[PDB]
């Protein structure tokens, strides 16, 4: 029941930057092993035995440790390296994970491409009515949403889903959805989301 | 290469069964010991078993000892995992490893992971997903982006293409949230106007629990 640390839980690094993400152990142990684990993948393995590198895996990873501090450093990071990145042992019964460091990838801000959609004919017929909206390749992660009904916002009944960090571009993408019911719907006209952040991109539609 | 293909995961009652099958291909199955791991709800990963080359030892970790039994048909070059007396502690999505090995003086940990089968382990039923077409409401662009809307559904996961997987490229798939004991998704596609709607797109939609399939047109408004 060897506990692995891996603090902190977010880092961030600039491209071509080199970064080391650490991993603290309650017990000594032999050896250390590191997997990245990508969007929607399955972990893979980037480093065994405390220092080797695995088949396919650039040479910019490295690692190295002893006892109960153990790390994981890319020399120049790239934008494919948005990952999770988990330690393991697997030295002592039964064996463990750190808890992950999520790699951040800085770039410029990006305002969203911003889409709205009205509640699908085919939604309303069964009664209920959700209004939709993406915010896509955007930077930074933090971005805030706003839903406006006949120019008044609207708070309740919306549900946010953020993508992890695009491997390519450095963006993010989010899905925001306004949950109404039928009803309701036909009692407004004017709907609006906007999304900002420090100016704002905003879309709408009259349900007439 | 090496593959492993994990099948079986579902939606079980609490204190069920569920037997998850591994099917093995790109290297000697039976000269290799075999794991199984798993990453919860909450995204920790956690070893669950471990079995010899020739399934003579078998290794668990206290959370699933005795109640979990791992064992392999190398006739069949596979592995399973029996589970029973399920709890809601043992709801994840499962993985199939290759390892871990002790060789060339070096510590091999599991590795060659599977994408996984998912298990919940719930007492609410399941619920198929309302799938819906997301359109402009209103072109202004040289690019559209056209999304679907997979709603209420129980459990997860569904699985979310376009035009049967012919199209990948511009998707954007969000994680699901959940409202009211139910999940509910989305997924965008950006095509370039000259596409869409002079020729056909469409969002293919699965959720396996419920032996959905939805093939939805999306269609101007």
């Amino acid at each position: 029941d060897i506990v692995l640390t891996q603090s902190p839980a977010i880092m961030s690094a600039s491209l071509g930057s080199s970064v080391t993400l650490t991993c603290s152990a309650s017990s000594s142990v032999s050896y250390m092993h590191w997997y990245q684990q990508k969007s929607g993948t399955s972990p893979v393995l980037l480093i065994y035995t405390t220092s080797n590198l695995a088949s396919g895996v650039p040479s910019r990873f490295s690692g190295s440790g002893s006892g109960t501090f153990y790390s994981l450093t890319i020399s120049s990071v790239e934008a494919s390296d948005a990952a999770d990145y988990y330690c393991h042992q697997w030295s002592s019964y039964p064996w463990t994970f750190g808890g992950g460091t999520k790699l951040e990838i800085k770039r410029a801000d990006a305002a969203p491409t911003v889409s709205i959609f009205p509640p699908s004919s085919e939604q309303l017929t069964s009664g209920g009515a959700s209004v939709v909206c993406f915010l896509n390749n955007f930077y930074p992660k933090s971005i805030n949403s706003k839903w406006k009904i006949d120019g008044s916002e609207r708070q309740n009944g919306v549900l946010n889903s953020w993508t992890d960090q695009d491997s390519k571009d450095s963006t993010y993408s989010m899905s925001s959805t306004l949950t109404l019911t039928k009803n309701e719907y036909e009692r407004h006209n004017s709907y609006t989301c906007e999304a900002t952040h420090k100016s704002p991109i905003v879309k709408s539609f009259n349900r007439s | 290469e090496v593959k492993l293909v994990e099948s079986g995961g579902g939606l079980v009652q609490p204190g069920g069964s569920l037997k998850l099958s591994c099917a093995a291909s790109g290297f000697t199955f039976s000269t290799y010991t075999m794991s199984w791991a798993r990453q919860t709800p909450e995204k920790k990963l956690e070893w669950v078993a471990y079995i010899s080359k020739g399934g003579g030892s078998t290794y668990y970790p206290d959370t699933v000892k005795g109640r979990f039994t791992i064992s392999r048909d190398n006739a069949k070059n596979t592995l399973y995992l029996q589970m029973s007396s399920l709890k809601s502690e043992d709801t994840a999505l499962y993985y199939c490893a290759r390892g871990a090995m002790f060789g060339n003086d070096f510590k091999y940990p599991m590795d060659r992971w599977g994408q996984g089968t998912s298990v919940t382990v719930s007492s609410a039923a399941t619920t198929p997903p309302s799938v819906y077409p997301l359109a402009p409401g209103s072109q202004t662009n040289s690019m559209v982006t056209l999304g679907c809307l997979v709603k209420g559904y129980f459990p997860e996961p569904v699985t979310v293409t376009w035009n049967s997987g012919s199209l990948s490229s511009g998707v954007h798939t969000f994680p699901a949230v959940l409202k009211s004991d139910l999940y509910t998704l989305s997924s965008s596609v950006t095509v370039p106007s000259s596409v869409w709607p002079s020729e056909t797109v469409t969002c293919n939609v699965a959720h396996p629990a419920s032996s959905t399939t939805v093939d939805k047109k999306i269609v101007p408004r």
